[PDB]
């Protein structure tokens, strides 16, 4: 039954600068779980067909490095252990994008980030020219 | 300006409540600042004191004090070279190099050869 | 009424009595229209931090529901199994 | 002594505001959580751990706040707030033509308490010179000057500024070396003119 | 034969838990891993301070929690914030309980200046995985 | 000729009350600082009490740790300064009246 | 050619490097200002946390009688044994 | 309260490095250069074997944190390799598997 009367809403303001047009906001998500991944991508997909965006989804391989330790401690050079970082990228680019709306939706996303994935951000902007030229 | 600080500690102290959500407990987070800045531009901070692209690479306002031929202005000039090159030392330490060696060269002025 | 209809701005540090005494005169008056009007109030905007100390949070929960039950009852009795949150003394059990 | 109430699994009803009950992310919490759901390698006839002393649930990332409704609830809210982009830009060719000028940066975001990492600071920018030199002697010798910096296949030049550690001061350095180069292509010398 | 994090197998009266009970070869297979951050990643640095802090982290918890936990613990780190979570017995009382906690985590936030909290699920008797 | 969608500025908590408002109380659920499991979980008005107030000593009693020993957490590990999780500082320095 | 070293002296002088020509071992001043040193650069200046401030730390801790130091509790009750029987 | 007395002298190199990092840096580019007066280079030559001792960086070693041992320590993770692989079978670190390709 307690459903709130008056909702609180921030204040907004429309500063006299127009907002940043972004040509390319190309996202590239790091992880260890194909299925982490897929979780993730699913809800940002998700999240911009919402807020009324194109997507697009792209799998790049899997990258993996590895390094020799020697099993025992003193003397085996035949014996050795190994070990593998598994390194999975994820890309999602969006086009036709506002400055505004890729404020919201970096900050929606960057908050509802998981813990084991890194996220890189390649913005694209296009401005017109310069006046001493 | 004290007595109304007083007041407002004291406003402050009555306004305080237990918070009931983990949006509330983020929101204070944030008000103290130790939450990150999203969108992470990571320069927020840090600006290097209003610092300048020209004030970090042309060095040639710095460079007045021997000709434009010498050994010394060869050194001089590369080392304005490597320090604009260089993006994490500020002017700071750039004019701080190049007065390290002002001071050398100067103490050693001896030979001029 | 007019007070709640209109959003609040804090100004005076002893609005914690505020609340506790507003519902005394609740439980005093006994009028429904009374008890929603005064949830209303802390219902409206971010005013629900003049509640603060809980033995004025519990004065006033405990007045609410006793006139909630001395005002069907079924509302009520979900009300409650719906805000339960701490447990409470017996006195509104009763 | 004291003993622990039982699970909120028989409280919660099957009508209920799970966005509200997880607002942010947090633990399973398998008391709270009415769910059964167990994960295990089970023992030959056995069954995997219940969720009561399961921490691999929380050892793996967890997902249960954000359901489909609170992102669904979340995005209506957030709608009153995000822009529109302009109609007119529905293509490539007419973005480049409105603002010819490309300029991207980028940065990583990682787990830690620190933020700042060097790579923050680089920035490159595109633009062709199909349209804007508007001239031959000059294109010239800008193409000459630059050795790599230029694609003829594309038709893109491209420059990367990172000799700052600001980005402000890496766009303003790009852009003003841009002018500067623009301005000493413009003239000429002897030296050029005799070839 | 290796000996690498495994328990002898007994005549069958040892409790022994899921995590410490399979092999550390099975981790990425049947198990998760306890911390999880981005410093083992690509791109990212100062992972071996990642792994000293939440070492030290783990051995101060364990230490100023003794005899209540059972298990090991589970870190998630995501970007600034810090989340711990443990597995406890109802050993002691809750006074003591939420007192440990708000010191260890005003006391970790000091000192790492980072935002840090913790949660714990009580447990009547540790689960047992097998009988080994 | 040309639309273009005009910039905004917001708070940094503007977003965060907006996400807030965007969903309502959770219903039959203890307070947020509370815990979650039924064990821990205060049950009744003055034991629920107790246990805040005990928290809020151990938070008194982690400011007198870091006062009284300030060198421990002198190191600044995280990058933006705060002096809120600096240690404080009640030491008077040398006489000098002024 | 004379054309493309003027180029060459028309582009550094545009993007800041040095025009005139220059040597290997002139050019090593130029990268060892560009580049920091080894000394310098945090990688080895922190190799790690104090130990001073950790055991240090957890040795008032243990004063002050909150953190069971199990290791702490073995020697010493060794140490205790060790002292008994001379 | 380091690991040892070989870890405590490491330190003390380390922190003088650090503190005459810039300096020697200087005059190493003084010395090495060629085309100033070779007299300045040997000036700069005795500058340099004057200065004091692990002052340079090239004395220390990239030692373990842990177990205190020089050999067998990798540089981005700074452990030895036993207490790397008791780390990965303990699971306490995160995103590493045994390479069983
Ligand atoms: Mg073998
Ligand atoms: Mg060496």
């Amino acid at each position: 039954v307690d459903v709130p009367k008056d909702l609180t809403k921030p204040v907004v303001t429309i500063s006299d600068e127009p907002d940043i047009l972004y040509k390319r906001l190309s996202v590239l998500v790091k992880g260890h779980d194909k299925a982490v991944l897929d979780s993730y991508e699913y809800f940002a997909v998700l999240a911009a067909k919402e807020l009324g965006i194109s997507i697009k989804v792209h799998e790049p391989p899997r990258k993996i490095e590895r390094f020799t330790l020697l099993q025992s401690v003193h003397i085996y050079k035949k014996h050795r252990v190994q070990y593998e970082m598994r390194t999975l990228y994820r890309c999602l680019e969006l086009e036709h994008l506002t400055g505004s709306t890729a404020d919201v939706y970096l900050e929606y996303i960057q908050r509802n980030l998981p813990e084991g994935v890194a996220m890189e951000v390649t913005k694209t902007q296009l401005e017109q020219l310069p006046e001493h030229i | 300006s004290l007595w109304d600080v007083e007041f407002a500690k004291q406003l402050a102290t009555v306004n305080e409540q237990p918070l009931q959500n983990g949006f509330e407990e983020l929101i204070q987070w944030t008000k103290e600042g130790k939450l990150w800045e999203f969108p992470i531009n990571n320069e927020a901070g840090f600006d290097d004191d209003g610092s300048e692209f020209h004030e970090h690479i042309f060095l040639e306002k710095h460079l007045e004090s021997f000709p434009k031929q010498g050994p010394i202005r060869h050194f001089m000039e590369l080392v304005t070279c490597g320090l604009s090159k260089n993006p994490y030392l500020s002017v700071k330490q750039k004019v701080e190099h190049i007065e390290w060696f002002r001071n050398y060269f100067n103490e050693k002025k001896d030979i001029l050869k | 009424n007019e007070l709640m209809g209109k959003r609040f701005s804090p100004k005076d540090p002893d609005d914690d009595k505020f609340f506790q005494s507003a519902m005394s005169i609740c439980s005093s008056l006994r009028d429904l229209e009374l008890a929603y009007q005064v949830h209303g109030l802390l219902k409206t905007g971010d005013n629900w931090k003049f509640i603060g100390p809980d033995q004025h949070r519990n004065f006033y929960y405990s007045k609410f529901f006793d006139l909630i039950c001395l005002m069907q009852i079924d509302v009520t009795l979900k009300w409650y199994e719906d805000l339960i949150p701490y447990f409470p003394h017996s006195q509104t059990m009763i | 002594r004291r003993k622990a109430l039982p699970p909120r699994t028989e409280k919660m009803a099957v009508d209920q505001d799970w966005p509200s009950v997880y607002p942010v992310a947090a633990p399973f919490k398998p008391s709270a959580v009415p769910l059964p759901v167990r994960m295990g390698y089970p023992v030959k006839k056995g069954v995997p751990m219940a969720k009561e002393g399961n921490l691999e649930l929380l050892k793996i990332p967890n997902f249960l706040h954000l359901t489909p409704v609170a992102i669904k609830k979340h995005c209506e809210a957030l709608k009153d707030f995000c822009t529109e982009w302009p109609a007119a830009l529905d293509s490539d060719e007419k973005c480049e033509k409105h603002f010819p000028i490309e300029i991207d940066s980028t940065d990583y975001v990682s787990s830690g308490p620190s933020v700042r990492n060097p790579r923050a600071r680089v920035v490159v920018l595109r633009v062709k010179l199909s349209s804007l030199n508007l001239d031959d002697h000059a294109k010239k010798k800008l193409i000459k000057l630059v050795g790599e910096r230029y694609c003829k296949t594309t038709d893109v030049l491209t420059i990367k500024t990172d000799r700052c550690p600001l980005r402000r001061q890496n766009y303003d350095y790009a852009v003003y070396l841009l002018t500067v180069l623009y301005h000493e292509s413009w003239n000429t010398e002897e030296w050029e003119k005799s070839k | 034969k290796n000996r690498a994090a495994r328990v002898r197998v007994s005549k069958g009266d040892k409790p022994v838990t899921y995590e410490e009970a399979h092999a550390p070869h099975y981790i990425a297979h049947r198990k998760g891993w306890l911390s999880l951050h981005t410093g083992n990643l690509d791109g990212e640095d100062h992972a071996a301070e990642r792994t000293v802090e939440d070492v030290f982290l783990r051995k101060f918890m364990w230490g100023t929690f003794p005899g209540c936990l059972a298990d090991q613990l589970v870190l998630k780190r995501r970007g600034n914030q810090l989340e711990i979570c443990a597995v406890v017995l109802r050993q002691l009382s809750p006074h003591k309980y939420y007192f440990l906690v708000g010191y260890s985590e005003t006391l970790l936030s000091y000192f790492y200046k980072c935002p840090v909290r913790l949660h714990l699920q009580t447990v009547p008797s540790k689960v047992v995985y097998k009988y080994l | 000729e040309v639309v273009i969608p005009k910039k905004k500025t917001w708070d940094k908590v503007a977003v965060l009350q907006a996400l807030a408002s965007t969903v309502n109380r959770d219903t039959t659920a203890v307070p947020y600082v509370f815990q979650d499991d039924p064990y821990l979980m205060p049950a009744s008005s003055l034991e629920s009490r107790s246990f805040l107030l005990a928290k809020k000593s151990g938070e008194n009693v982690a400011k007198f740790i870091i006062n009284s020993y300030p060198k421990y957490f002198q190191k600044d590990i995280a990058e933006p300064h705060i002096p809120c999780l600096m240690p404080e500082y009640f030491e008077p320095q040398i006489k000098d009246i002024s | 050619s004379e054309y493309a070293f003027r180029m060459s002296r028309l582009s550094a002088r545009l993007f800041g490097e040095v025009t005139r020509p220059t040597n290997s071992k002139s050019m090593k001043v130029v990268k060892l200002f560009s580049e920091l040193p080894l000394a310098k650069k945090k990688e080895t200046y922190d190799w790690y946390p104090n130990h001073h401030t950790y055991a240090e730390l957890m040795q008032t801790l243990r004063f002050l009688g909150l953190y069971r130091d199990e290791h702490q509790d073995f020697m010493d009750e060794q140490k205790r044994l060790k002292k008994l029987r001379g | 309260h380091y690991v040892d007395w070989r870890m405590w002298r490491d330190v003390k190199r380390r922190k003088m490095a650090y503190e005459y990092a810039d300096e020697r840096l200087r005059i190493n580019s003084l010395r090495k250069n060629t085309i100033l007066p070779k007299i300045l280079q040997d000036v700069a030559d005795e500058e340099i074997a004057a200065l004091p001792r692990d002052s340079c960086p090239v004395r220390i070693r990239n030692r373990c944190v842990m177990t205190s041992r020089p050999r067998g320590v990798k540089r981005r993770w700074r452990l030895s390799r036993i207490v790397f692989r008791h780390l990965a079978d303990h699971g306490q670190l995160s995103g590493i598997q045994r390479a069983t390709w």
